């Protein structure tokens, strides 16, 4: 899977995982429907917790999303924000970045994620492997080989990050 | 943007909707509060009071308080005073509403059941 | 514009609101229809069925039908298909619910009073 | 009133008359509340008619309006649509006109009204007097002496109407 994804021929497409959340909510509450705990001796009925489960799962399922795409076509594409049907965000460069983000806990453990920054864009969260830095900018160079725009790092400019298009 | 399209689909803009959900929680909870005082004052038909659902609607109360707070926090950075005034008013009314129902339940404590 | 400010005040944009009023008329009339059917089928409690408010909610039915129509006509010129689909769907559901309640009332005729 | 209003020093201000309708609806309902008709012999109760009247009157009363104004100040004013608080419409000329409109019945009687045309502007309906044509462009010339913009007539251009600013 290391090779196949980086070339990302022309456009890339993207989706969301909230449909998974809605599906597991529906499954769990459907389990909750039939033969729940019998706590009439507790002088109460707990059906409204799964009723709020109905409400939450039905809303989370309603967040449908067709294939979030851009004009990342390996050309002079404007990186206009594209959705099947409607279009919202347009911009001549200078907005679509790729940035490394860091998070820390009370102990101090560092977790690293990636985000394709822009006007209401989609992130680049890698698949559940962030303890070390590994190579960092090699995938950034591969994105550059795609359609070079930026490869931003943490904090300010300083060093250790590369820019390609600038608005001055 | 096309609020039009904003309200169009796939989902919706940021938060908002999550703030107006607290509004309709306020609607239903003020309704059951009104029913509760109405049954406490004149008709006196305690068999059909809200004696039976007592902790689940309290959990709904606290989740609505948290929802209105989180919506205010998630909508404050728009830079517009009207949205902040909106969210803060809903938070204030929900909080006073919650304290009102807490006081009324704590008052009618001799009418439920006994341990 | 600032839908924001549109929803701000003094009044509001064109029609719209007048279209979404037919929606909440549909909500309340659907609730009343459901109560009528529920009391007709199982509980058999003709004492508290809506035999008493007969012509006034029919007048509410007809003004809601006219309101949904006038909203559709006054909102069609925006040139956008989604608003027209919204208004036409509301008109269709209101007409269907009106005809359904007319059939229900014409059916249960031997149960009100006699002249 | 003929020499007071057409001078209209600098800005003009305008309001709506829907508050009159709301107040009249409130008065009619308050009459309807106490000691209405007793038609229990009609096997019906008609409180929902004044209830719907209250819904309508409360909604119409909510149409508040601070003094609809423009930049009709007797200068190089932009005619920017102005409201205490928010502002919406802005345009460089070519939009604020004054147009005569005609209405007819089945018999054929003609009624003449006037409208200050523009993006969501206010009209110039005269005080309940339209049976004869009188002077037409004399009040139009007075508006021209104010801040000459247009004085449009019915139908197309043809003749009998004057323009002052054009966008070509
Ligand atoms: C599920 C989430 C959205 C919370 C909504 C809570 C709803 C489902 C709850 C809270 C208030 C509840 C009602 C409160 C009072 C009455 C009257 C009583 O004699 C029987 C129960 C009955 C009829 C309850 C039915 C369920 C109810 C409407
Ligand atoms: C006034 C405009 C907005 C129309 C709305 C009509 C409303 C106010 C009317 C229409 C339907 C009506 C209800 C229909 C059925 C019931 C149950 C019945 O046993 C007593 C009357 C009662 C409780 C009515 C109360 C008033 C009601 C809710």
């Amino acid at each position: 899977m290391c090779w196949v994804m980086p070339p990302s021929v022309f456009v890339l497409e993207y989706y969301l995982d909230t449909l998974w959340k809605g599906t597991m909510l529906f499954i769990i509450c459907l389990v909750f429907i039939s033969c729940n705990v019998l706590r009439e001796v507790k002088y109460q009925e707990t059906w409204c917790f799964p009723a709020y489960g109905m409400v939450i799962g039905l809303w989370l399922m309603l967040s449908s999303i067709p294939q979030r795409r851009l004009v990342l076509n390996h050309t002079r594409g404007m990186y206009h924000f594209s959705i099947q049907g409607r279009t919202v965000c347009q911009g001549p460069m200078h907005l679509v970045y790729v940035r490394l983000a860091l998070s820390s806990d009370a102990y101090g453990g560092r977790f690293f994620q990636l985000v394709l920054c822009g006007h209401k864009l989609e992130p680049l969260v890698l698949v559940q492997l962030s303890e070390r830095y590994e190579q960092m900018e090699f995938l950034g160079r591969h994105l550059a080989r795609k359609l070079n725009i930026n490869y931003f790092d943490y904090l300010a400019s300083s060093y250790r990050h590369v820019v390609r298009h600038w608005p001055l | 943007m096309r609020w039009r399209d904003r309200i169009a689909v796939l989902c919706f803009p940021p938060g908002l909707m999550l703030t107006v959900a607290a509004l309709i929680l306020f609607f239903i909870h003020m309704g059951v509060f009104a029913s509760d005082v109405h049954n406490f004052c004149v008709i006196h038909n305690y068999d059909h009071m809200s004696f039976r659902y007592t902790v689940v609607l309290i959990f709904s109360q606290v989740i609505s308080i948290g929802w209105a707070a989180m919506g205010s926090l998630y909508a404050e950075m728009t830079g517009d005073k009207f949205l902040r005034c909106f969210a803060l008013t809903i938070l204030i009314l929900n909080g006073a509403m919650f304290f009102n129902r807490l006081c009324l339940e704590f008052l009618a404590i001799n009418y439920r059941e006994e341990r």
